[PDB]
């Protein structure tokens, strides 16, 4: 089942967010932050470990796509291209998002980061890097993705997910 | 001078290029110049890895005023005694400087130490003519001595020791490297060891391959002939994975690559190896010389 | 009042929104490899840049502009505060450098004078 | 109230989001004079309605409490920013000057001590 | 010890404990084993700031950034940040950048979760040695852009400071020019991005503003015949604001454009476009109402009670600039 952004309406000031992944506490505990706090706008979290996404027709609006990606494991690589291949071309355009976790510990990245930032810059897609095991690099990119989701979603008049994408692309 | 055409250098040094391909080592004898004992002695044994920037003005000729100076700094810290000796033939290039050893003995060696360095010719062509370029450092015996020598030359050489660090790419990538090596006498079995990400300490797996079975896998994933490419890895270490898979259905790509044992060496990711073959180690150490290069870098 | 209208007018775009997506649905979605993702996304990404273009090249009462004004007042004045506190900070901090600055000045002035005295005292002996 | 509004604007955002992708079913140098526009047409947009609603504002605050304590409030405050401003100001000026005399100094002893250090080893 | 303990005709190093001593034995200087503690020695840092000798660079260079790389590593706290703020201190001094910082900085900006040691890192990014502006936009800017369009308000008036210091200290040492255009540029692209952003907030427009007075001096402080124009969105937004301090500070920022457009074609025209723009606006404005009430409370000249309410900018600009009205 490829999911599209324009399958369904949104709800009144409604957001939702999505987390594919391997390690379901980071994400439980990323979440955890997500909502630590809560803007005016209420704020729906879906987790995930691969796609396609199961079957549900009470599936509101995903209007955000995030990949978390471990350089400590191939594994969740080879989850993340072959999930890749559920979703249309149409969330690429902002919708989708990379977060990378561990790189700052480079003894402990498996992987190069050159293959995942030449992944991400095949694609066109934002890229980021944080520590999700530091409470503090944690709570930072908590405000960093409800920020993001806020842009994304609309809420704020003036800008859309291509502005953004415009806006954060990378030269090379 | 240096410095700026040094900032270009590594402005130029991004993430964006292609891993270049390796070529294989080849049985090569020991050279002439090489004393069998000397690395008979250095053959067989652990050693800790320990990066280097360049040394300031180090002359190879005052070596028992190092040796006295050494021994004086160890007497004020506190029957034993420091010697220095002049060790050949292990130097890539004439480019790469003359290789030495430390040693100290109680009036019986207990710590050794080795400065070397090997292809190294990056950082030997961004420097001047008054340093000294030997960024490897093997280290063997009691930490506290391995301190006190780094504590020496800190403050004599004005530089430091950093414990080099190996990732699971780079290990894996040796670990292909010397199982492409050919070794007449298979003599030690292939091993690899993993451990799972957990707080508290859990199972680390250990993985063996009989060498006829190894060698006859990667005859079948090696493709270009005389060179290592990292497509050939990559189906190595899938191989590897989908066999694993096979056996238990347990996913080995999501642990920690910890260390890999071949015939002819092994390595550590806190930066242990040990060398048992002798026809490929100075190829050995042109590599790990790369990755001093990469932290000094 | 006028909120009646701007309720109407929420629901009238909220039917516009209703024709818009199911007139979009009947599309089949998308598929992408890794080879040919590249070009299809720039030319999704063009044709979407062309439409917005295009789009933005188409495009109340006393009470509700007194209450907002009244809220924009309240809002300057209750966040003047943080720009002066850095006002003056970066006062006392310029003060602070600027000190600083004389400081330096002035020892390296007694450093040229001996450099200089240095200078001529060598040319003179040799 | 507040609320309303908003979602009215979210609403309106949404509907040409929509409105764009329908239509956008049917190199780079291209897309990047393409923001370009985009940008240059949206930024006068916002200004001509931006400038035309808060001028009608500004013609109802003609027409016509805390509002004592208010234009006290800014005028102490803007009072302030001004003196600070003036201090900046005259900071800024000395600045300036006195790191402009310093480089030129430097480069000054520089060359001083390139050339005695020269004439230094020429007699040895 | 972050700071390594100083061991040792030329005159010992120990010995130099007075100015006077420095003085009289500069020429005579012998050069430390270890320069760490030239750090926090201002005596050496004197022959320092003159001796330009190559040897030394590589051996404070290679002492930095290893210093830099443990210190990091061993961080993940107090101690770091005095460290760096001593680095910054002698940084203050040389009137010019380091090396280790500035790799330092690029290996770790990408990591960089912007909160770690913020006052330490956007102090560092203020001096960074010129360079063309097409290598550092892709390896610096970017992940500087990643971190502006997402973090906090305060964050980008933050980075505005930096970017303005960066701007005063790249001016002060050139005193080429396309470089610094494209840098205006970008800055700009990315204060009216950021204006739009923040749902129009006047606290980030205060430091767009202070950084356009910064720059708005260029010809007349560093003798260089480039002036760049601010653009209309952020013109417009902040000319017909609802705050007296901006008017005020926009009198200011033409009637010093204008000083400089009459000390030396599109931006004569954009000049004279604005300066219609403002006269239309001017000679009322709400933001004057304030004033108005006042005048209600307590004279067909009220522009003398303005005037004596502390809007001396506004007599500059009003005398100086417009010339339409010259007499008060």
């Amino acid at each position: 089942s490829v999911l599209r952004p324009l399958d369904k309406l949104p709800g009144l000031n409604t957001a939702t967010i999505l987390l594919v992944g391997t390690e379901d506490a980071l994400l439980q505990q990323l979440a955890d932050s997500m909502l630590k706090e809560d803007c005016a706008s209420e704020l729906k979290v879906h987790l995930a470990k691969s796609l396609p996404l199961p079957s549900s027709v009470n599936r509101p609006r995903i209007d955000l796509i995030v990949f978390v990606v471990n350089l400590h494991s191939k594994y969740s690589l080879q989850n993340t291209e072959e999930s890749l291949r559920h979703v249309d071309a149409s969330f690429f355009l902002g919708k989708v998002c990379f977060l990378a976790t561990g790189a700052g510990r480079e003894s402990h990245c498996s992987i190069h980061r050159h293959t995942v930032v030449k992944l991400a810059h095949t694609y066109q897609s934002p890229l980021l890097y944080c520590d999700l095991e530091v409470e503090g690099f944690r709570a930072t990119m908590a405000q960093r993705l409800v920020r993001v989701l806020q842009i994304c979603a609309g809420h704020v008049p003036g800008v859309s997910a291509l502005n953004l994408l415009s806006l954060l692309r990378s030269s090379e | 001078p240096l410095q700026k055409r040094l900032e270009s250098v590594r402005k130029q040094s991004s993430f964006i290029l292609t891993p270049p391909r390796r070529k294989i080592p080849q049985c090569s004898q020991l050279q002439e110049d090489v004393d069998p004992q000397k690395v008979a002695f250095l053959l067989h044994k652990q050693w800790t890895l320990y990066s280097l920037t360049p040394l300031y003005k180090f002359s190879y000729s005052n070596l028992k005023e190092y040796s006295r100076l050494l021994n004086a700094f160890i007497v004020a810290e506190k029957n034993i005694k420091v010697i220095f000796s002049t060790l050949l033939g292990m130097k890539g290039t004439q480019r790469d400087p003359e290789a030495f050893l430390v040693q100290i003995v109680s009036k019986k060696v207990l710590w050794t130490g080795w400065f070397c360095c090997v292809f190294g010719d990056s950082l030997l062509e961004t420097v001047s003519e008054d340093f000294t370029c030997l960024p490897l450092f093997l280290a063997n015996g009691a930490e506290s001595n391995t301190a006190i020598i780094g504590t020496w030359f800190q403050k004599t050489f004005d530089c430091y020791f950093s414990p080099l660090a190996i990732n699971a790419f780079n290990l894996s990538w040796m670990a292909a490297m010397w199982t492409a090596c050919k070794m007449d006498h298979y003599v030690a079995t292939t091993e690899f060891l993993w451990s799972v990400p957990c707080s508290p300490q859990s199972l680390d797996i250990s993985f063996a391959i009989h060498p006829e079975d190894a060698k006859a896998l990667w005859d079948s994933v090696h493709k270009t002939p005389g060179e290592v490419t990292q497509e050939e890895v990559d189906l190595f270490m899938d191989c590897l994975y989908s066999h694993f898979h096979r056996h238990f259905k347990i996913h080995l790509s999501a642990t920690r690559l910890v260390r890999v044992s071949t015939s002819v060496a092994s390595a550590h990711t806190d930066g242990k190896i040990k060398i048992l073959c002798h026809k490929y180690l100075i190829g050995v150490l042109a590599y790990l010389t790369e990755l001093a290069i990469f932290q000094i870098e | 009042n006028t909120e009646e209208e701007l309720i109407r007018e929420c629901e009238e775009m909220w039917k516009d929104m209703e024709e818009c997506q199911n007139k979009l649905s009947l599309i089949g979605t998308e598929t992408l490899t890794d080879s040919n993702a590249q070009l299809s996304l720039l030319i999704m990404q063009v044709k979407c840049l062309t439409a917005e273009l295009s789009q933005w090249q188409k495009k109340l009462t006393e009470d509700v502009l007194i209450t907002l004004g009244k809220e924009e007042f309240q809002k300057l004045r209750q966040d003047l505060e943080m720009v002066l506190s850095t006002k003056e900070s970066k006062n006392e901090k310029l003060k602070e450098d600027l000190e600083r600055e004389q400081r330096w000045l002035d020892e390296q002035q007694q450093i040229m004078e001996s450099l200089n005295v240095l200078h001529s005292e060598l040319k003179n002996k040799v | 109230m507040t609320l309303l509004l908003r979602l009215r604007a979210q609403t309106k955002q949404q509907l040409l989001e929509y409105k764009s992708m329908v239509d956008a079913s049917e190199i780079e140098a291209k897309i990047e004079d393409l923001e370009n526009e985009i940008e240059e047409v949206k930024v006068a947009f916002e200004i001509k309605k931006l400038a035309l609603d808060r001028m009608r504002l500004s013609t109802a605050l003609k027409k016509n409490s805390v509002l004592m304590d208010n234009m006290k409030h800014l005028l102490e405050l803007n009072k302030l920013i001004m003196k600070s401003q003036q201090e900046s100001w005259d900071l800024e000026e000395k600045l300036l000057d006195i790191r402009k005399k310093r480089l030129q100094l430097k480069q000054a002893s520089e060359s001083k001590l390139l050339e005695i250090q020269t004439e230094k080893n020429k007699q040895k | 010890s972050v700071i390594p303990v100083l061991n040792s005709g030329s005159f010992p190093l120990e010995q130099l404990q007075s100015f006077p001593q420095l003085l009289q034995n500069i020429h005579c200087l012998e050069l430390p084993s270890q320069m760490g503690s030239v750090l926090n020695n201002s005596l050496l840092l004197h022959y320092i700031n003159c001796v330009r000798d190559e040897p030394v660079l590589l051996r404070f260079y290679y002492w930095l950034s290893q210093t830099l790389q443990e210190e990091c590593i061993w961080y993940k706290g107090k101690e770091f940040t005095n460290f760096l703020d001593t680095i910054i201190r002698a940084e203050c001094f040389l009137q010019e950048g380091f090396y280790s910082c500035e790799a330092f900085l690029y290996k770790s900006l990408p990591l960089w979760d912007g909160l770690c040691c913020r006052s330490q890192f956007l102090q560092l990014v203020s001096w960074i040695p010129f360079s063309s502006f097409s290598e550092v936009k892709p390896l610096l800017f970017d992940h500087l852009a990643q971190l502006f369009f997402t973090s906090t308000i305060y964050f980008k008036c933050s980075v505005l400071q930096s970017l303005k210091e960066l701007l005063q200290n790249w001016l002060l040492w050139l005193s080429s020019m396309n470089s610094v255009s494209k840098l205006i540029h970008y800055v700009g692209w990315l204060s009216t991005t950021a204006m739009r952003l923040e749902s129009n907030n006047t606290f980030l427009l205060h430091f767009i503003l202070d950084f356009y007075e910064k720059v708005c001096d260029i010809y007349i402080n560093y003798n260089l015949p480039l002036v760049v124009l601010f653009p209309p969105g952020i013109f417009y937004s902040a000319l017909l604001s609802l705050d007296t301090s901006i008017l005020n500070q926009l009198c200011f920022i033409m009637h010093r454009y204008r000083k400089n457009l009459t000390a030396a074609s599109k931006t004569y025209q954009e000049f004279n476009h604005y300066l219609t723009s403002m006269v239309g606006c001017l000679w009322h404005h709400p933001s004057f109402l304030s004033y108005a009430v006042s005048f209600l409370l307590q004279w067909s000249w009220y522009l003398d009670y303005l005037f004596s309410q502390g809007l001396q900018g506004l007599k500059l600009f009003i005398r100086s600039s417009v010339h339409h009205s010259s007499i008060p």
